């Protein structure tokens, strides 16, 4: 089994740098090149760097040339891509992959990909969100089912976790992508249930911000 | 740096049904060892990309051979003889025979299903968020086909506009519809000088808006 898992989620202020790490496992790290991809918005990649740990030996794309140094640590079978004089461009998710491609065979081995770091560049502050349960009035759906739901609003910057139940609850659940707006973001999330289950048995909404500490669970009473 | 065009930019097939994509580039991509970099990779909703294909028609491992590649020159093609719900998500291809390596803009594909109407469920706001001298009113339409729909927020007859914050989920692979939440946002004391809060949705499914609505009072 090889992993590769990346570091956290990053919010930067303008103007400084940031060093992002690639911890890899399951294969000797040495012996294969690791490549790093820049996704902005969606649909939109584009192809960074990539170094070979044996030697230490690194190829940049033009664009990122003074943007990005690549380093990686034998000794922790660790790939590092350091970001310098961050700016409106820079936000964004940043991939490592080995990719697999083997120069001497001119053939590939399987591609893995690590899970992704988000990167958002702002001098907006981190600010705590406050969570609302949404009970029912005309959206109960009457009977057989019901949905209640879960307000998360005020927050900054992204991302904050949610669940159900601790997570015990996943079917009918819809969480939907946080937008922004006067430099807070807003999240919901809806679940659905049978008109026997609530307000019989309590449905609860669990939320995290780890960016300011914070961890609530709701109780959605009627 | 070589473009890469993709066409088209979304493509919505049936379950069984066959799919081809198709990816230009500005330059040959036979590299001068007459061997030609492309590749086509895929990248499901909330996961990170995957190859399915290496110079140009050859699968990856564990890739099912529904998924075929071919073309030369500067021009390829992606086909997929028989579609999946597990084949969802943003196709791109990506070429390595000139430097830098470079991308195409994606094709999504969307699976094709009957039309379903939303679950509409509208909630006034809480006590909690009263307390704090805010007030949102928020309304789920949830599960309906296709995505195309308009929503409206209405205050005692009159259209509401400021204040409206919108959100939709990408298409469900279990069941190929799509959700979209709307929340307005008000002070408590606008709030409660109004009555009637309509949720008012425009959809395929049907010739009148799609309502949902509450009158808030006391008792
Ligand atoms: O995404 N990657 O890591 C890539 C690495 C190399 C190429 C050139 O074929 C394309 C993509
Ligand atoms: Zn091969
Ligand atoms: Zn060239
Ligand atoms: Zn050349
Ligand atoms: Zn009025
Ligand atoms: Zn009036
Ligand atoms: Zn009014
Ligand atoms: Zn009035």
């Amino acid at each position: 089994e090889m992993q590769l898992q990346q570091s956290g989620a990053e919010l930067l202020r303008p103007g400084t740098s940031v060093k992002l790490s690639c911890k890899t496992s399951g294969y000797i790290f040495t012996s294969y090149w690791i490549h790093w991809v820049k996704q902005r918005s969606g649909q939109g990649l584009e192809w960074i760097a990539r170094i070979y740990p044996g030697t230490g030996s690194t190829y940049y794309n033009e664009k990122f040339k003074g943007k990005a140094t690549l380093t990686a640590d034998k000794s922790s079978s660790t790939a590092y891509m350091q970001l310098s004089t961050l700016k409106s461009e820079d936000s964004a998710v940043y991939f490592c992959t080995r990719w697999g491609f083997i120069p001497v065979r001119e053939d590939y081995v399987m591609d893995y990909w690590g899970q992704g770091t988000l990167v958002t560049v702002s001098s907006a502050k981190t600010t705590a969100p406050s969570v609302y349960p949404l009970a029912p009035v005309c959206g109960d759906t009457t009977g057989s089912s019901v949905t209640l739901g879960c307000l998360v609003k005020g927050y900054f910057p992204e991302p904050v976790t949610l669940t159900w139940n601790s997570g015990s609850l996943s079917s009918g659940v819809h969480t939907f992508p946080a937008v922004l707006q006067s430099d807070l973001y807003t999240l919901s999330s809806s679940v659905t249930v049978t008109s026997s289950t609530w307000p019989s048995q309590s449905i609860t909404c669990n939320v995290a911000h780890p960016a300011s500490s914070t961890k609530v669970d709701k109780k959605i009473e009627p | 740096d070589i473009v890469m065009t993709q066409s088209p930019l979304t493509l919505s097939v049936t379950i069984g049904q066959p799919a081809s994509i198709s990816c230009k580039s500005s330059q040959s991509l036979l590299y001068s060892n007459g061997k030609t970099y492309l590749n086509w990779l895929l990248q499901r909703p909330g996961q990170s990309p995957k190859r399915l294909i290496h110079l140009v028609s050859k699968l990856d491992s564990g890739v099912p051979d529904r998924i075929t590649g071919s073309g030369s020159g500067t021009d390829f093609t992606l086909k997929i003889s028989r579609v999946e719900a597990a084949d969802l998500g943003v196709y791109y291809c990506v070429q390595g025979t000139h430097f830098p390596y470079t991308f195409g803009g994606g094709t999504k594909l969307e699976i094709l299903r009957g039309d379903a109407a939303p679950t509409v469920s509208i909630f006034p706001p809480s006590s909690e968020q009263l307390t704090s001298g805010g007030a949102s009113v928020v309304c789920f339409l949830n599960n309906f086909y296709p995505k195309d729909i308009n929503v409206k927020w209405k205050i005692d007859g009159s259209e509401r506009q400021n204040g409206v914050l919108n959100s939709w989920t990408d298409q469900d692979s279990k069941d190929s519809t799509y959700s979209m939440s709307s929340t307005l946002t008000l002070t408590k004391d606008e709030y409660e000088r109004h009555n009637s809060y309509t949720c008012e949705a425009t959809h395929k499914t049907s010739t009148s808006p799609i309502v949902k609505s509450f009158n808030r009072n006391e008792c």
